[PDB]
RNA sequence: AUCCUUAUGCACGGGAAAUACGCAUAUCAGUGAGGAUUCGUCCGAGAUUGUGUUUUUGCUGGUUGAAAUAAUUAUAA
């Protein structure tokens, strides 16, 4: 530790208990331990169902990629990737 | 020096309630009654065997 | 047993010298700043401030430097090798040495 | 009983009964000398101090060359066993090694020596090297920290292994050539069967008889043990021919053990402990005035240090100087050289007083140091946990065992000192080489003294604990492929050590069948049923109740190979999952049943606390839980 | 043989007190210590001195922030 004597600043070795620490919900420990439960978040999946319209292109997303992304992601911090694909020959307006 | 056995408490019908050194004073009430009454009658009977 | 009774009755050292001489690098043993370290001053405490000359470690800074300013630590430092610590100015000191201060200063800069 | 207690002393704190030293042996025999041996065998005893064998050895030796048969020695283990094993080894070597041609036949014979502990294995190996050096033999260790590979086993002749690693080596299918090559199977401390490692020995024994029938040449089996009752039943377990059985009582011991108890009359622990310390102090005071080097056993390692502190302030209050009145200059020297240099469990001060201690939790170097110093004798008093009696041969004139109740995580309760441990603690005693007799002492509660007298007489059979290890052994055996059905299983169980013991006393070990089934066919088959249900639940083996067909699975094969306990196995089975992650892996590892005996400690707790802050891999559990301690140790 | 009176010892039991209980290489004491009285006399046993303990003497029980979990070793490389 660095300590201040009278009109002085001196590096001092300490003892007893300064060791009380909080660090509860933060840093790596609690969120990383909380990450294991993330596979449970896909047991129930729902969206507010919007009217389906062929006028604009529509997207088809698989259940596995989403699940893996959830697993890699964090409970608090935003994780974001890019997504790519192409139009299938059944419907050019559908994007897989 | 330990040549004789350490004496137990001397119970009576009055000391009955107040002796917790031996067990069962509450836990086994009537058995304890038989222990204190049997012990008092044992000292009295030992006295009579001495006079006899 | 007999030996016990009787007892009862290089270049790396020059680098160590180069260390305990220049203080600017010696000043900092505090690089840990505020940190928790899990484990009669003799042969080191495994912690604190290391004085290898007399083999003592000091838990505070003023004791570590003050002891160094003390004569005994300087006497031992000299008895290790030589007596540079005790070692006029016939103008060659500031001419040549000072010119070496400018030269070496530009070399570092 | 009456001959055992000769004399009894009554003291205010405690009632002490002093058993006299055992009787000296009657001589019906000749002491067998070394010059009676053949040419090569005369270097079996390179330092021949007596030039005559000990009371136990001679007869058993000539019987051992005379017959080639399964043998059993129940003996004080007074250093007499080491030489006997050596001599049988030399015989096998001579059988495969010509008297005329002095080329040793290396590839013919193989030898195995089963010593329960790694340390004792080490010691043995140096002994075998010293004694067998003249034939040009490689004596090397096969077990554990030994780390021998696929090749060196082939190269070597004499092997010294621990039971676990030998079990795992012989369980593996590819090596079977080596197993066949071994002619000589030596089992040291066959009394281990009482303890839960003993199951491994009986499994090894069963594998030796039953598993190799295709080559079918049965190796010579030599049991070596402390003297024990039910020796006959032991032989029926192994093969033993009646003549190979040698039962020798403690009257044949080199230093007769003077048995001593102190009964403690106190009840509450605060006065009881103080009374025990007072008694120990009194014994130490009686001993040291005679120039007696002394060991005090205790329950726990934390107990040791506080006990030694108590002896330092109390003992020193009485008299400081007498412990070291001699060579105080050299004692100061050696003491400061040892204590001050390598020791850091605040144990230096104890060393410095000259009452030291040894326990698991003292550094490996510090550990060796304490052993050596107590050998030299600057250490008058040595406080110890149970490590020394079990591990190390070093005897000390006076031996005190402080206390009764030990905590076993097996139960999760404080039990009494188990006889098999007590006996081996009493084994280390007055030194057979130097001193005349030992002083044994047991500091104990008076109520259990009645029990300790009997169990100390060694009237107790070697208890068969096969009930716990049955399942795993059976699984491994199915992996070997030796058992295709229930009948095969029970035939293998006929050569099992519990089988014999059941036959002897069915109701003791809970045979319901009793009068029915003299051979306990249905009892054996019922145990097999019970085993194969739980195994099948753990998907270790395939089984059907009425049709009765057996086959080994992959998980069972894994458990066989790495010698995982069945409990550990099913724990792995459920706790491992498709989605399990790096954090959960350590947790499962910690959950492994082999760590059930691990527990957190209050002297450990500060370093634990420092660790778990900066630990890279997080812990879902907390400092109080042993699992968290285990996986943070793993991280470290 | 039964019953009864006094004293002693042994003890069951019931109480009261320990400000009291003692001890003495000490002194004196029914050969009169020590006190009373109606003035005639009466009672008759310790007194003096020093000293030990004395909100106590010897042991027990419970509660308690007074304090106090053994050893060992197994992988395929
Ligand atoms: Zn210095």
């Amino acid at each position: 530790t660095i300590n201040a004597q009278g009109e002085e600043i001196v590096v001092v070795a300490s003892a007893d208990y300064e060791s009380q620490t909080f660090s509860s919900k933060n840093e790596w420990r609690k969120s990383a331990i909380a990450n294991t439960l993330l596979y449970l978040r896909l047991k129930n999946i729902y969206v507010s169902a919007d009217d389906f319209v062929e006028e604009q292109n529509v997207y088809v997303l698989p259940k596995n990629l989403l699940k893996k992304f959830i697993e890699i992601s964090d409970v608090k911090i935003q994780v974001a990737a890019f997504i790519y694909g192409m139009s299938a020959k059944d419907h050019p307006k559908v994007k897989e | 020096l330990g040549l004789l056995p350490k004496p137990e408490p001397k119970v009576k019908l009055s000391n009955m309630m107040s002796v917790f050194e031996n067990d069962q004073n509450i836990t086994d009430p009537t058995a304890w009654e038989k222990v204190v009454k049997d012990q008092v009658d044992l000292r009295k009977r030992k006295h009579l065997e001495e006079n006899e | 047993r007999e030996e016990y009774a009787e007892q009862a009755r290089p270049i790396e050292l020059q680098a160590l010298k180069s260390k305990y001489t220049n203080y600017d690098h010696l000043i900092k043993g505090s690089l840990k700043d505020l940190n928790k370290r899990k484990l009669s001053f003799k042969r080191g405490k495994k912690f604190g401030f290391y004085c290898d000359i007399c083999n003592l470690t000091f838990k505070d800074t003023l004791q570590y430097i003050d002891h160094l300013n003390h004569k005994v630590h300087a006497i031992k430092f000299e008895n290790l090798f030589d007596e540079p610590l005790i070692i006029d100015v016939p103008q060659e000191e500031f001419e040549l040495c000072y010119h070496n201060l400018i030269k070496d200063f530009v070399e570092v800069r | 009983s009456l001959p055992e207690g000769s004399f009894k002393r009554v003291k205010p704190q405690y009632d002490e009964i002093h058993i006299p030293a055992p009787s000296k042996p009657v001589i019906d025999y000749e002491l067998k000398e070394i010059t009676s041996l053949p040419d090569w065998c005369q270097e079996a005893f390179p330092s021949s101090e007596t030039t005559s064998l000990n009371p136990i050895q001679s007869k058993v030796f000539h019987a051992a060359f005379e017959g080639d048969s399964n043998m059993l020695i129940c003996a004080p283990t007074g250093s007499g066993k080491t030489n006997i094993a050596l001599l049988t080894v030399l015989k096998a070597l001579s059988h495969h090694y010509n008297p005329k041609t002095k080329k040793l036949n290396l590839s013919a014979f193989k030898i195995v020596y089963i010593a329960p502990l790694k340390a004792l294995v080490q010691e043995q190996v140096r002994e075998f090297q010293r004694r067998l050096a003249f034939l040009g033999i490689k004596v090397a260790e096969l077990t554990g920290d030994s780390r021998l590979s696929r090749k060196q086993i082939d190269e070597t002749q004499v092997l010294v292994s621990t039971p676990e690693k030998w079990d795992i080596t012989t369980r593996n299918s590819n090596n079977l050539a080596i197993v066949e090559l071994v002619r000589l199977l030596i089992i040291d401390e066959i009394h281990l069967l009482h303890d839960d490692r003993g199951p491994v020995l009986e499994s090894i024994v069963a594998r030796t008889f039953w598993a190799s029938k295709y080559g079918q040449e049965y190796p010579r089996i030599i049991g070596l043990s402390a003297t024990l009752p039910n020796y006959e039943d032991v032989g029926r377990f192994l093969r033993v021919p009646k003549e190979g059985l040698f039962y020798f009582d403690s009257s044949f011991r080199p230093c007769p053990l003077s048995q001593q108890f102190c009964g403690i009359k106190e009840r509450n622990s605060l006065k009881k402990l103080k009374a025990m310390n007072d008694a120990c102090y009194e014994k130490v005071l009686e001993s040291i005035n005679e120039g007696n080097q002394i060991i005090v056993f205790v329950h726990s390692r934390k107990e040791t240090s506080r006990t030694a502190t108590w002896l330092k302030n109390k003992f020193a209050e009485e008299n400081i100087t007498h412990k070291l009145t001699k060579n105080d200059a050299g004692s100061k020297q050696i003491l400061k050289t040892e204590a001050a240099n390598v020791l850091d469990p605040s144990l230096r001060k104890l060393i410095e007083s000259g009452i030291g201690t040894h326990h698991a939790g003292l550094t490996r170097s510090d550990r060796s140091l304490s052993e050596d110093l107590f050998a030299d004798g600057l250490l008058q008093v040595l406080v110890c946990t149970a490590t020394l009696a079990w591990g190390v041969n070093l005897p000390a004139h006076t031996v005190i065992i402080k206390g009764t109740d030990v905590y076993s995580p097996e139960k999760g309760s404080w039990e009494q000192l188990s006889p098999q441990d007590v006996l081996q603690m009493l084994g280390r005693a007055g030194r057979p080489r130097y001193d005349t007799f030992g002083e044994g002492i047991i500091i104990t509660d008076q109520s259990n003294v009645q029990y300790y007298l009997s169990v100390l007489n060694q009237q107790l059979p070697i208890e068969s604990q096969f009930v716990s290890k049955l399942v795993d052994n059976l699984n491994a055996e199915v992996v070997a492929g030796n058992i295709k059905c229930r009948n095969d299983a029970v035939n293998w169980l006929a050569y099992t050590y519990l089988y014999v013991r059941m036959l002897a006393s069915p109701m003791l070990y809970k045979v319901p069948d009793i009068s029915s089934d003299g051979q306990l066919k249905k009892f054996r088959e019922s145990l097999v049923h019970s085993a194969l249900c739980i195994l099948k639940e753990q998907e270790l083996v395939l089984y059907d109740a009425e049709n009765d067909v057996i086959e080994a699975t992959d998980l069972g094969n894994i458990a066989s190979s790495f010698y995982i306990n069945h409990a550990s196995m099913d724990v792995y089975n459920r706790e491992l999952d498709e989605h399990t992650t790096q954090i959960d892996l350590f947790r499962i590892f910690s959950m492994s049943e082999e760590f059930k005996y691990v527990s957190v400690r209050y002297e450990e707790k500060r370093e634990l606390k420092q660790l778990l802050e900066k630990a890279p891999i997080p812990i879902r559990e907390d400092i109080d839980d042993p699992l968290a301690k285990v996986n943070v140790l793993l991280q470290s």
